[PDB]
């Protein structure tokens, strides 16, 4: 079993930038893929971005390409969202999510999911 | 923290296979493996898998029970396997202050079995292995828990002695690689091939795991030993085998020397490819068993995309495409030219072979439970309250009377020691084209026969020259030494012609008076040799001697007519008569001792010698001291005087006669040749001519007075140019009698012509005047 | 399903310890692993020793200050099963921790093979683990076995030290012997090596289990002795219990005094091997390490009592098992026994200390150490445990553990190679009787850095020593080759070689050349003395006398003839002829006389024209005075009468030429032969076809002689000195006629020809001068 | 480690006869002698009877000599106390102790304690 908490959510004016951080328990945690979601109220949720199981090959939803960047870091456990730009239409409830049995992104077949986190963007 | 294939169920069973390699050194502390492998890694996991689906929708075996499994990963080490039995055990060991494993299938090495089974037992959870053939692990006193599908190192130690027998390889070289399965099948190889007079040069081991340096060496002292001991036995692994094929590239020895394998590189391609050319001609046992149809089926189907049981897989499929998938969780971005969809599993596809022994491994597990679970509670259909937990002595217990039918359709069942029988397959990798080699079935050994088709390997009766420290010298007469280093490693040597053989490592001397054979064996020829008609010098002397008789008849024909003369009336013819018949004994005393040196012809020869000389020189001595004595008389004292005067010759030669025995005799003298002679001693022979000594003397002391008065005629000096002529041929024969070795020629020509001249030199001036 | 007892001390680092307390179990108990009785002093001692040690080292200010060390010990049981389990119990708590206290460190086992099963289960969770008795080979290897340390050396100088020991008393037959397992294997392996390198034969190689019943044993002894009396010694490479079971089976088989066992550190000094069964084992020599005995330790020990020892779990039992006694109201009462217990009982009677005790110790100190140079860098001024080695690290343990460096209990130094081993030295034990029925160990030798050391006089306590085991007996003499049958090079057979074959290898003889022959030894062919001296021989010497009477016969008739040329007789006949006989007959005896020589080269250059010049010019004279003699008309145009003495100077120069084309033909030397394998004589080379043709010239001028004097002797002329000559010729002609043939045939060549010669020289002087002699007087 | 629990106790008529089991929780029980105690009010805590680790040794007090009888058994780790012709002086609490390391009963050092069960008799 794997625990996943994500955290680095706030209130950013239009413009901004922000980091939000996921870190997982275990000890499995090089042998998964990961992956972030956004959902916002009135909607269904969307993939946003994800990176393979050893770094090397990142991969973005057209409507965030350029603006945000995913990282690893698997001295310390954890995955790294830096998303700057920030747009009205980006205030939602963030995911971070693990897969190990997917196909070509973004079919995945995730297995773990996070608790999520509130973003929001001032106008 | 290494990644596990896991498979839910009522009941678990665990596994290890050797997914990566083995890690290599300055990597082996940190336990870290090296690349995937297929026939080794991955067709075993999806093997497992689909056995355990199989046996899950079968309602004969286990109904109402469904069995999940444990796979993790052994690396081919030692540490790796300890480190994945301390995960097994871990739920044991925690519940002692997740479903307990009741077996483990593997691993496949049996230095890494040993501290499994070691760790395993400590906790009574039985393993069963599929590819562990170690002689040791068949001590229950040892490793109780322990069970095999496969027999042991032993019959595949008999098949190797039994293929350098038949092909007469006498001196060859060994290497094994380190571990249990080397060593002890190499030490029973050794100990087996010690009785048929099977010479090992030398013996060597190494690590799978050494370095290019440390493989140089071996492929060195291997060829130090060349040119005779080019046959090189192997209990090593595929690694080791691998090794040595890079290795005798790397220094260009590529078809300098043959070398023979075992199970461990059995028909594996990857031992030999790329290195073809360095491994032509080598000769390989394997176990037999046949390919798995259904398995192909299932695994020639698979897909990275659809997969979702095995991360290996994913892993897979990129490391043997040579290719990375487009945007999976795994891309791996080190490879370029992204891997294309049209992308099968069926091209170049090759079964490994020891697939029927993991799924027969699986299935007497799967029965062992069934049998279990129907003795325990009989009417129940599922897991009962008797059977909750699960005892690991019942289950033990129960698997040790497991018989039943595997993939092949034989009979697998265990015997005490909780072996499987089974037979063996020769392999052969040679070349079938151009650029293209391959594995031939050759023949086999099972139960002790082993038959084997010579004709299609070396195709011909040219073979590769016997491994031979030494070269067989059996000439006859060659005797055979051993220096000290190994007994098949001699020098031989020629004996000597008067030797004969005793045997190979003995050279004896025959005795005297024979000589060795043809086969010098044995020693008894050289007869003796008389020559006494066949020698053309003696029979000529006979003609001298033949018609000298025939002169000695004249001088009686004249004589015996002719009486009126004076000179022969006034003569006595008693004396005349006498001298005439000595002369002619004198004669036949040749003849006599010519023909066959016989004991009764001996006796009379020595006296011959001696008798017509001292009669006739006596009856001269009377008849010049007569006449001396005049310048009694009656005819008839100087008959007795010549009687008495002879007597003592005779009585001098019977007393030599009684004295010396007359026998034949042998005379040998030299080792070339043995002749016959009669016993005559040297005195026996100097005393009757020294006797004749004092009678010559006697003439020549009355010749000087005679000489004063001439009377009748007669002849004076004719007297003494005999006595001359005489003491002439004495000394003359004095020195070749003793120095010749016949000295029978001599004598007859010396006797022969004092005959001779006495006759002619007194008689012709009678015959001159009665003529 | 019941768990065993652990012998725990509290404080802030626990080191584990595995000591065999108990007996290891007996075959169809191993399954169950079931252990056998207390041990004395590789059980009970070694647990005291280290909780003493550990109280003494917390009560040392400048070790570790204000830390406190605990402990848990345990029982390995001498086998590797209850060892694993014991290591599983000692490594559960990081195991639950992963996902009490922790071990930081492990002392022991003290066997090889159960040293390497804990190794290999301690090195994956970074425990350093030191051993004090196992001395292994193959724990070198650092790439395997990481984290193992010893203070001891390995066995490979155990193996040097038995080979030097089998080397000086010339043991070449000798039996081997080991026990199955990694210190046995090793060991007896590098024996083998080390006894092939140095040429030494093992009659045979036998192994068995510590564990085996009696019948094994008895086989084992069966087989052993079936090699005598050849293989008198055994190299038993074993541990203690299997050289007892020997002593057991050789009592029962009533065998003692045919064999002479020569153990290891195995069977060191220890009476448990034999208590009962001396008699079997005097005689035995033993290696041990060297250690003294540690006196705190026995003042700690020789005072502890049952009922106030309340740290040692094991010690009730181990009070009644040692006295036979049983406590009467202890908690751990055995009613096994009777008689109950005294109250005076002590400890002290019969009291020996362990051998290794020492080297036990110095495994407690040389950890501690170690910790403390490590909080010596971790936390530079602080004094106690601190944040920065909390928790203790394995790597830096062990790399702190693998610089150390102390001073042992003895007062050497303590301090680990690059293989994490520790130097020693060796003592050379024997086992004998003192008294009557008393045996005890006597030191007699020392081994150090490849430098052995023994007393001969109190081994054996004489110059007989034990007959040596050989195959073979060495009968090389100096004439006799070794041969082998290909089994063993220690045994032979040995035949001799030919007599005038000399030895010029061990292993084979060569014959030498012709003309020499071998010498006392048979080692050198120097060549056989030339014997050819014959003057002073009795054979020539003589003949030589008689040539000298033929000298005066020379003499004394020239000078008569020369001063008598007044007589008619002189007159009637040259002068010239009679010189010239003379002459011939002169050269003819100094001829005879310069025969017997030494063979020169100048000697021979005169011989060979001195024997055919001398018998043609004499007999020249014969021919010439025939014909002058035929001249006449009664003999018979040539009536020169000097033409007779230009013909015989013209025969004289043909002679001389040919003599000359002769010498021309094969110029001569001295020659060596060797007629014989022991004779060799040298003699000046002389064709036989060379000596022939001279004389048939002359044999044809006699022939030609005899011819004329038989047609002459009828003619009276000068006191009828014709009818003489005559009769000289035909006694030349016989005497040559019975020369000729003999020669060849002769053995002794230049003795027939000097003969020869002189006796035609004398016979024709005489013969023709006597008359004319007898007319002058 | 052991917890030592107690059973049997309760009220009886005088002349009764009671058997008192004490169970150990936790392994080596088998390496561990056994003893009772038992106190009434107005007096102190004094011992009845013992036995040894392995059985084969019992001791009695001279009060309840011929009475009582302590008996093991170690297949499942469970001490039992028999008393007969029970006395109305009996009327106590009674403690099951575990002891190693002592010497001749009563000098025994027990390390564990158990709960203890009351018992009263009626006449
Ligand atoms: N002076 C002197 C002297 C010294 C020693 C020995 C002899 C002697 O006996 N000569 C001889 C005479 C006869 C003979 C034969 C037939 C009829 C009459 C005589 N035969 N021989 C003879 C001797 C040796 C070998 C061969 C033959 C003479
Ligand atoms: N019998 C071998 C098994 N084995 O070794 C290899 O290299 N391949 C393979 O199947 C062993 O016991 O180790
Ligand atoms: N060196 C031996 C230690 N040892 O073995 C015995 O039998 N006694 C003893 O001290 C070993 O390596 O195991």
């Amino acid at each position: 079993q794997v625990q996943l908490v994500e955290s680095g959510g706030g209130l950013v004016q239009a413009g901004g930038s922000l980091r939000l951080s996921c870190a997982a328990s275990g000890r499995t945690f090089t042998s998964y893929a990961m992956g972030w979601f956004r959902q916002a109220p009135g909607k269904e949720r969307e993939s946003v971005a994800a990176i393979s199981s050893s770094g090397g090959s990142t991969h973005y939803a057209d409507s965030v390409k350029g603006r945000f960047t995913i990282s690893r870091d698997n001295s310390k456990n954890t995955v790294y969202l830096q998303m700057n730009s920030l747009k009205p239409e980006d205030t939602a409830v963030y995911y971070c999510a693990a897969a190990m049995y997917g196909s070509r992104w973004p079919d995945w077949e995730y297995d773990y999911w996070g608790q999520g986190t509130q973003v929001t963007v001032s106008s | 923290r290494r990644v596990v294939a896991h498979m839910p169920g009522d009941i678990i069973i665990g596994a290890l296979f050797s997914v990566h390699h083995q890690p290599t050194v300055d990597k082996v502390h940190e336990r870290k493996c090296g690349a995937v492998r297929e026939q080794y890694g991955i067709q075993r996991v999806e093997a497992m898998l689909h056995t355990l689906e199989r046996i899950n929708s079968d309602p004969t075996l286990l109904p109402n029970i469904t069995l999940g499994c444990e796979i993790r990963d052994s690396c081919w080490h030692s540490a790796v396997a300890l480190e994945q039995s301390i995960e097994f055990i871990r739920d044991s060991l925690i519940s002692s202050e997740k479903k307990p494993i009741v077996g483990v299938i593997g691993p496949g090495s049996s230095s890494v079995a040993i501290q499994v089974q070691n760790l395993l037992q400590l906790f009574n959870i039985p393993q069963i292995a599929y590819s562990a053939t170690s002689m040791d692990l068949s001590d229950k006193t040892l490793f109780k828990y322990f069970m095999r599908v496969v027999p042991s190192d032993a019959q595949q130690a008999r098949a190797m002695v039994d293929i350098v027998k038949r092909y007469n390889w006498t001196y060859v070289s060994a290497v094994h690689t380190e571990g249990n399965y080397g060593e002890s099948g190499m030490e029973a190889f050794k100990d087996m091939s010690a009785k048929e007079g099977i010479c090992i040069a030398h013996s060597y081991k190494i690590y799978s795991n050494a370095g290019e340096q440390s493989f140089d060496k071996l492929l060195k002292k291997l060829t130090s030993h060349l040119p005779k001991a080019r046959v090189v036995a192997c209990f090593c692994e595929g690694m080791t085998v691998r090794g040595l094929l890079m290795a005798m590239r790397r220094l260009g020895l590529a078809g300098e020397f043959l070398l023979l394998g075992s199970d461990g590189w059995a028909d594996r391609y990857d031992v030999t490819d790329g290195y073809q050319r360095e491994a032509v001609g080598g000769i390989t046992i394997k176990l037999q068993s046949p390919d798995v149809k259904w398995f192909d089926d299932y695994y020639l189907k698979l897909r990275p995309e659809t997969n979702h049981r095995n991360p290996w897989f994913q892993e897979f499929w990129q490391h043997r495409f040579q290719c990375r998938l487009e945007g999976f969780p795994q891309e791996n971005s080190k490879y370029n030219k992204t891997c294309n969809s049209s992308l099968t599993l069926k091209t170049h596809h090759v079964q490994d072979s020891k697939m029927g022994f993991v799924i027969n491994a699986i299935y007497s597990m799967a029965y062992g439970l069934h049998n279990m679970q129907m003795s325990l509670c009989p009417g129940y259909a599922g897991l009962c309250d008797a059977m909750k937990p699960i005892d690991g002595r019942k289950l033990l217990e129960s698997l040790m009377k497991t018989n039943f039918t595997g993939v092949s359709g034989d009979t697998i069942l265990f015997d005490e020691n909780g072996d499987s029988p089974g037979r063996y397959e020769i392999m052969n990798f040679k070349e079938m084209g151009k650029d293209y080699f391959d594995y031939i079935n050759v023949g086999s050994w099972d139960n002790g026969e082993l038959k084997m088709d010579d004709d299609e390997v070396w195709s011909k009766k040219s073979n590769i020259i016997r491994s031979v420290c030494s070269e067989p010298c059996e000439k006859g007469q060659i005797k055979v030494i051993r220096k000290g280093e190994v007994s098949c490693c001699w020098t031989c040597t020629p004996c000597k012609e008067n030797e004969y053989v005793f045997d190979e490592y003995t050279c004896k001397a025959c005795q005297l008076g024979s000589w060795p054979t043809d086969d010098l064996t044995g020693c008894d020829l050289i007869p003796v040799q008389y020559l006494r008609w066949g020698d053309p010098e003696p029979i000529a002397a006979v003609v001298f001697a033949c018609l000298g008789l025939l002169a000695t008849l004249f001088v009686t024909v004249v004589f015996i007519i002719y009486r009126d003369t004076p000179v022969v009336k006034s003569s006595s013819r008693e004396l005349c008569y006498i001298i005439l018949a000595g002369i002619c004994l004198g004669y036949l005393c040749t003849f006599c001792l010519i023909a066959k040196p016989k004991q009764i012809y001996c006796y009379l020869q020595r006296i011959g010698i001696g008798l017509s000389p001292a009669m006739s020189y006596s009856a001269l001595v009377t008849k010049t001291n007569r006449i001396a004595r005049i310048l009694f008389m009656s005819a008839c004292a100087q008959l007795v005087i010549a009687f008495i005067l002879i007597c003592i010759q005779l009585g001098i030669i019977v007393a030599l006669f009684i004295m010396e025995p007359p026998d034949i005799m042998h005379d040998y003298p030299s080792i070339r040749e043995v002749y016959l002679i009669c016993n005559t001693t040297n005195l026996g022979v100097v005393t009757p001519l020294g006797y004749n000594g004092l009678l010559i003397l006697s003439c020549t002391f009355y010749a000087f007075k005679t000489r004063n008065v001439p009377a009748n005629f007669n002849e004076a000096k004719y007297i003494a140019f005999t006595m001359y002529t005489t003491c002439i041929i004495w000394l003359a024969f004095v020195p070749i009698y003793f120095g010749s070795n016949y000295k029978i020629i001599t004598m007859c020509f010396s006797v022969s012509l004092s005959a001779t001249v006495a006759l002619g030199c007194m008689f012709v001036p009678k015959v001159y005047i009665i003529l």
